[PDB]
RNA sequence: GAGAAGGUGCGCCGGCUAGGGUGAAGGAUUUACUCCGUAAGCUCUGGCUGGUCGAAGAUACCAGGCCGCUGCGACUGUUU
RNA sequence: UGGUGGGGUAAAGGCCUACCAAGGCGACGAUCCGUAACUGGUCUGAGAGGAUGAUCAGUCACACUGGAACUGAGACACGGUCCAGACUCCUACGGGAGGCAGCAGUGGGGAAUAUUGGACAAUGGGCGAAAGCCUGAUCCAGCCAUGCCGCGUGUCUUUAAGUUGGGAGGAAGGGCAGUAAGUUAAUACCUUGCUGUUUUGACGUUACCAACAGAAUAAGCACCGGCUAACUUCGUGCCAGCAGCCGCGGUAAUACGAAGGGUGCAAGCGUUAAUCGGAAUUACUGGGCGUAAAGCGCGCGUAGGUGGUUCAGCAAGUUGGAUGUGAAAUCCCCGGGCUCAACCUGGGAACUGCAUCCAAAACUACUGAGCUAGAGUACGGUAGAGGGUGGUGGAAUUUCCUGGAAGGAACACCAGUGGCGAAGGCGACCACCUGGACUGAUACUGACACUGAGGUGCGAAAGCGUGGGGAGCAAACAGGAUUAGAUACCCUGGUAGUCCACGCCGUAAACGAUGUCGACUAGCCGUUGGGAUCCUUGAGAUCUUAGUGGCGCAGCUAACGCGAUAAGUCGACCGCCUGGGGAGUACGGCCGCAAGGUUAAAACUCAAAUGAAUUGACGGGGGCCCGCACA
RNA sequence: AGGGGGACGGUUACCACGGAGUGAUUCAUGACUGGGGUGAAGUCGUAACAAGGUAGCCGUAGGGGAACCUGCGGCUGGAU
């Protein structure tokens, strides 16, 4: 069976990466449209899209470059097995700062950098680079 | 392999066993002979080389080799054992240090005198 | 196999106590070669507790000795 | 294991007790079995860790061995008593005594470890009004390169060492005889704390300073074939030997024995041993499983691991701060000192930890109401070697006999890179009692979920049960032909067996050598079952699905090759692997009538076995071709 | 006088050590055996690697000096 709601949508997207197709519908959460929310604001995709329907979806618009497209690769850490409950010191700083890290807290699933100026950890949720 | 079934069972690192069966983490370990011999070296090679049979005061019955050119380990010495495996030599392990109690040591042997049991 | 091997209790007198079987002072009726159950009496088997006497309590008569390797015949039986 | 009555401990408590009840512990590993003081810490490490408890400090534990109390504030007491045991000793045979794991020391074991030392001067203690008195604790000395530092063996200095002359610091105070104080009822007087002087007491007796004679008193070890840039010969000749891995030696030896030189780093240099490391070689960080080792043969599913979806709540995990600690030591920095370094300390840093406390609500568990996607059912319709029972068959072949009579067994074609079942598995014809999926939709459930150690069924055939059958073949064999020989393939013959009913074994080249499940990422060509779209006559396209196949990118792969039925990207879980032999074997448990099966080791031994792929060679491998090679 | 209260007594439970019977479970040893490893390889041999000169291999019964053969179901890790 499915048995997590967020690692099915962080692999779906990759291997349509290195595919030729650009708008990726699945049926979505709120789990899974909180964490498209914040990657839109560092530049990586745009306009989630709640179906806002029955049995509601999210189409996610992920941008090209030219060639070789924007995230090489989301890399889940915390799956559902081992879940990876981290403090505001030890924060992944991913690719030298360049992965931006998104934390699951209490605040707000955010950005490893707002993370440790207003200091909550927890679920060290994907690699974003 | 998973994280599940490493707590349900820890993966065990598997011990490696000791080299010398004797020589219970003891650098040296007395002996006295009970025969030495000739044996033969391995196929490739071709020699004949004196070995020698001891109990130990662990009452083991191993062999070790009196490395010397030249010895009068007269069938009931109190040889002194060191470990280190002779490679030509099959399925012995043990060496007979020189000079130490009845091992007399090798005639002239002008370089390496602390091998091979030499004063000056 | 096995009653394997081995062990413990055992007389008598009390104290307390659990029942079982038979029975009827009279009541139900099928007013009798019958049911219920009084009660005592009689009888059978317990359980717990003391006490007590002797060298000894299945005190006599009566009443398995046991164990370990083996051969042969399987076994109960039959025979000069 | 609780309950009460009592009993009892300095103190709670089945701790002891009587009686009442049938509870308690344990798959998060009980009980039994082997092992070991534990910790601060220590050692290797990038860290995670791994190994580990010698000096140092906390706690524990013991005192020949065992039981036991006593006294005391405190013991079930190391130089106490009692009892028992083992041992040992003195006897004048009456009676007695001893316990070094206290400091020396002795045997004895072992590779291996020290002096029958000096003094309470410092620090303690133990008694004392005080003086002090004792202490093998201590302060401190011989012995040992055992580390850890420094230092010296000369480039005309004299350091160390030695001779001599000097020279602090370890001493806080005690005696005393005034001096002042304040308890005093009487600072009369004692007793005490203060003051200044005098008297005195150092185990190690010195460190340390400054003279003197003169280089007189000081170097050794191992290697030098490689990847270690230390790298002639002489003797020796597959001898003698060396070595950690390759190897070296079989006659000019850079590999082995000297000399002759260098080099490693030095009062030490080396090699034996043990620890971690590199070792991603037990991979949490951070590995594997089609063919190298490794997917149970697959199911149903217990604990468990994890769990679609939304609001609200809880605050167990998660997150921040607060406070006590996390002893001191060790370590980490800044220092202070020994003339410098060890060493010594001062300051902090560190101690990732623990509970309590309040604050948080994105996510998880839990709690409640739900939501319809997952999953299930009510409705046909086919497809289908599902599977089983009973029959009805046919030709051969076989066996008889005058073409018929007789019975066994597998069912040519239909047959399919087809169906069906979780799997194993399964085809003549025929009914009869029965499965699960597919699909067409229409209804309803409200995650009811998947996976699952144990656990539980079910699994090809040879078997051997417990009963029958009977054709061909054929395990078992006899010869026939054949070879040194057949014990072989070929030749002539045949019981067990396949079949049946119940039952047992539970084995596999159970193989797709690929666990189950879901999700998603270019395709293209056949082929199976539905269904809908389709100008429609189907000769059929397209679409839609659930299976079964071909080929191919993206993709992965060691390569072969997989390639939406993954061997990709992932997620949950399960089984399994740790070099080749020994070995799926011994021993123990379980099952079987037996054959045996299942779980499953080390001792030893080897530095390699293995995987795919390539060149060459080989082939009683194929296919073409050449030449008197064949007439 | 004595009483109270002690002390030695008497014997009652508790128990260490010891005893006895019968078992478990471990360790060493054991005549004699059975495979295993490494050697050096004398030997019947040719069993595998080619279509290895009878294709190999696996399970299993069954059978035979050996390195080995048939059967039934099984697999190509089988090629012309």
């Amino acid at each position: 069976s499915m048995q997590d709601p967020l690692a099915d949508m962080l692999t779906r997207i990759r291997n349509a990466q290195m595919a030729e197709k650009t708008v990726v519908s699945m049926p979505s959460s709120k789990l899974k449209a909180a964490v498209a929310k914040v990657l839109k604001d560092e530049g990586y995709i745009a306009d989630f899209q709640i179906s806002s329907e029955v049995k509601p979806q999210l189409s996610i618009e992920l941008k090209y470059f030219e060639g070789k497209p924007v995230i090489e690769e989301v890399k889940r850490i915390s799956r559902p097995g081992l879940r990876q409950y981290k403090s505001v010191e030890q924060l992944p700083a991913v690719r030298g700062g360049l992965g931006v890290s998104i934390v699951s807290t209490n605040k707000g699933v955010m950005t490893d950098r707002a993370a440790r100026a207003a200091g909550v950890g927890g679920e060290v949720l994907c690699t974003v680079f | 392999a998973t994280i599940n079934q490493l707590v349900r069972k820890p993966r065990k690192r598997m011990v490696d066993k000791s080299d010398v069966p004797a020589l219970q983490n003891c650098p040296q370990r007395r002996g006295v002979c009970t025969r030495v011999y000739t044996t033969t070296p391995k196929k490739p090679n071709s020699a004949l080389r004196k070995v020698c049979r001891v109990r130990l005061t662990n009452g083991f019955e191993v062999s070790s080799y009196i490395g010397g050119e030249g010895h009068n380990l007269q069938e009931h010495s109190v040889v002194l054992i060191r470990g280190g495996r002779v490679k030509d030599l099959p399925g012995v392990r043990y060496h007979t240090v020189r000079g130490s109690l009845d091992t007399s040591g090798v005639k002239d042997r002008k370089q390496g005198r602390s091998k091979y049991g030499a004063k000056r």
